[PDB]
DNA sequence: ATCACAATCCCGGTGCCGAGGCCGCTCAATTGGTCGTAGACAGCTCTAGCACCGCTTAAACGCACGTACGGATTCCGTACGTGCGTTTAAGCGGTGCTAGAGCTGTCTACGACCAATTGAGCGGCCTCGGCACCGGGATTGTGAT
DNA sequence: ATCACAATCCCGGTGCCGAGGCCGCTCAATTGGTCGTAGACAGCTCTAGCACCGCTTAAACGCACGTACGGATTCCGTACGTGCGTTTAAGCGGTGCTAGAGCTGTCTACGACCAATTGAGCGGCCTCGGCACCGGGATTGTGAT
């Protein structure tokens, strides 16, 4: 059988820094992969269309925080392209 | 005087509008509207004008698709007249 | 000869795992090429969206009297929350139930 | 800085709309809800169309832009290239 | 001898079945309804058993949504009673 | 050969299901007309899956094979692996 | 020295280009590698329900007296066919109109 | 300004087989070439789907066939598969 | 109000299944050098978007009259809710069979790649003819007699 | 029934602009040869899906009683429909300005590619502990007095 890869690890890191009493069941950890796998391809997907339209062969980040903005209603939207402009910032220095 | 009773003339009107394609707000205080609203995201845009006539066209299809099912909501309710609940109820089923 | 290795992550400060994101990228057949920020950026939107979910979770499992998630307190953190609910508008969580709601022109006069 | 432009939208203008919906008999409190309801389906279409439109480095609202925003609301447009 | 008055019990039913999560229909009779439909599909077909249960999470909250949007229909016209027409009226309304 | 297994939606399974979507007084028409419903659903994503399965040249639906009809009508479901 | 040319449509023996289908299908991200039968299927679809529509457009332009189909006739051809119409529900076809329906409660007793 | 492609001389091929004294208005042959590009996509993006569920990396027939039975309702889909197959037999012969 | 009562919440003690922690190994991420090209940039053209002026009626607005529709009330009988005894059958645990899905190595059919060439498709003009506009003529359905 | 009347379909003449046909050209589809590799295929393994049996109560079913909800009727008064006079502003045609979008050529930073290397993540075990079950006490809201 072939190895099987999953959010799971990274998921219980996030949980630890949230809630450091908390854990997390199976079926619940079940949940929270398919939530991450879901939305991975709805800003791909719209990462995609929006270089198809421009006439561009490249996706960047450009394309991503466009997506998130098309995608992710209000607050959610603008918290999240901080969150995305601040990592990129910090990879480019070091 | 020769006066028509009430709902005549709307049902006259209703076979006039649906067999006829053209649209039914007038132009220039849609796009003025539309202008309005886009301020709000980025001051100075301009607008192609096949922009502003593919906005009125979708929106009056949005709404003469919304009182379609407001009207079956009014019938439902044993009544001919649309209310604003009527509104919200077709709303609400629709998930907007 | 060569540097020590140092992951993408930990250049971003990221949990989320950039390398494996990269991958996903480009052979998802979303684009001729993937540039390096798109990755980085991916990954730090899908972790923000993960402790959001985890946060408003997790409290609602401290409002049951829990130690553990269960599939009940996440249906309970997304209904309650407006942006969440319209963002997972159209989303069935098994084993999720719903929300208590009962019309008010239904209860005892 | 324009203003109060949704006054545009007349009575008259609404009526015609719901009789096109087959409607027959409209109360009075109808107009000011139908206003709402339009404000607030134009405001969602113009937002993502200038969304494609700042992404593209441009000034100008395309019809292209509009179509893209109306696909991506689940509500197709067909006549004006897309 | 002792007797709740008509819609005490459920009310109460409602409070039991919206606070849990089980699964409300039982679990043999819809696997034999779901090898039935399946039949005229294709013959000799086999299921794994988490793809029954995958069909049963999806249907159980299909209706329950369904019932609620019934529900508001029927308080629209002013009833406490769901009838068919409150059904027809909803999967009209969302384009079923 | 199965037949008439409709009827194993019982009358009181029908009513739990209304309960938890907050019913308080059920007529006695719903149970039938809950029956098409339902059936009516489930030919539509049971006809969608097996195409998946005939796809692969399987001989058995697999949960990822009701995953996939229910994500492309719209009706996408978490815990079964998508 | 070579044999003339000849196209793959012709080939198939249909309208619709095979060999514009299949460099769309190629630049379109879709998958790494396309087969040569999948331009030949595709062009035969596409064809196919060209012309339902069209033949029911048609139809719609001769009971209205008419030479030439307008987009009235296309929206009269969709919306009294079940199948198109669901094939096109969510689907505005510009300058198109409704069809003519009055619910009978609103009719004069 | 560069060239622009559509499928209004293929539309017009087919208009004349099914109605020989019919013509189209230039609004109308924009709604058809708008429906065209339409199904394109739809089918091409389950096509492109099908292949990813079963790792396969090429887009073949069975693909465009299994995203027709998927997408089309009914006696549309059945017509339409019938039309496929004889164009490819008819391809595959010569 | 008040009392009896049925349903539910809460507290506590055990058992147990499930989650968290640990190992090793192998697959995939990282590093470094090389090359190739996609995209940024400075400039130019020229297209169409914006702002303004002056009419010309089509459309909107306010108002009066009165029709008929929505809402409130009453009454009743029809349909459902509640509760109980009895029967049906679902759920569970074990046990064979075996059908079929995943995995391995090999070879071939098939699809990518590339260079010329020609023929198919697009942009630009020209002109028939289908459609639109206007002006009666005859219905055709509405409303009071 | 019947007569007056307002709106609409229909027929005809005719001008107009929109669609169809035709021509230059240039770009992309086709042909031919070469090679890389994705996938079909024959076979093996092993695992989970299906069929059967035997209990064990949980749930479903039919039935009786009685409550209260849905539907039918009546009345009224309130709010819209219809029509008319007056005012306003939308639509159209022309005319400048100029902002900006598309195109051209060049160059440079960025991303693919490939070979080693090591470390991160996954599968497999082991075992604390959070949760479920069951029994008892306290509320707690319901319903008749």
């Amino acid at each position: 059988r072939s190895r099987k890869e999953s959010y799971s690890v990274y998921v219980y890191k996030v949980l630890k820094q949230v809630h450091p009493d908390t854990g997390i069941s199976s079926k619940a950890m079940g949940i929270m992969n398919s939530f991450v796998n879901d939305i991975f391809e709805r800003i791909a997907g719209e990462a995609s269309r929006l270089a198809h339209y421009n006439k561009r062969s490249t996706i960047t980040s450009r394309e991503i925080q466009t997506a998130v903005r098309l995608l992710l209603p209000g607050e959610l939207a603008k918290h999240a392209v901080s969150e995305g402009t601040k990592a990129v910032t910090k990879y480019t220095s070091a | 005087p020769h006066r028509y009773r009430p709902g005549t003339v709307a049902l006259r009107e209703i076979r006039r509008y649906q067999k006829s394609t053209e649209l039914l707000i007038r132009k220039l205080p849609f796009q003025r509207l539309v202008r309005e609203i886009a301020q709000d995201f980025k001051t100075d845009l301009r607008f192609q004008s096949s922009a502003v006539m593919a906005l009125q066209e979708a929106c009056e299809a949005y709404l003469v698709g919304l009182f379609e099912d407001t009207n079956l909501c009014a019938i439902h309710a044993k009544r001919v007249t649309i209310m604003p609940k009527d509104i919200q109820l077709a709303r609400r089923i629709r998930g907007e | 000869a060569r540097a020590k290795a140092k992951s993408r992550s930990s250049r971003a400060g990221l949990q989320f795992p950039v390398g494996r994101v990269h991958r996903l990228l480009r052979k998802g057949n979303y684009s001729e090429r993937v540039g390096a920020g798109a990755p980085v950026y991916l990954a730090a939107v899908l972790e923000y969206l993960t402790a959001e979910i985890l946060e408003l979770a997790g409290n609602a499992a401290r409002d049951n009297k829990k130690t553990r998630i269960i599939p009940r307190h996440l249906q309970l953190a997304i209904r309650n929350d407006e942006e969440l609910n319209k963002l997972l508008g159209r989303v069935t969580i098994a084993q999720g139930g719903v929300l208590p709601n009962i019309q008010a022109v239904l209860l005892p006069k | 800085v324009l203003r109060d432009n949704i006054q545009g939208i007349t009575k008259p203008a609404i009526r015609r709309l719901a009789r096109r919906g087959g409607v027959k008999r409209i109360s009075g409190l109808i107009y000011e809800e139908t206003r709402g309801v339009l404000k607030v389906f134009l405001e969602n279409v113009i937002r993502d169309a200038v969304t494609y439109t700042e992404h593209a480095k441009r000034k100008t609202v395309t019809a292209m832009d509009v179509v893209y925003a109306l696909k991506r609301q689940g509500r197709t447009l067909y006549g004006f290239g897309g």
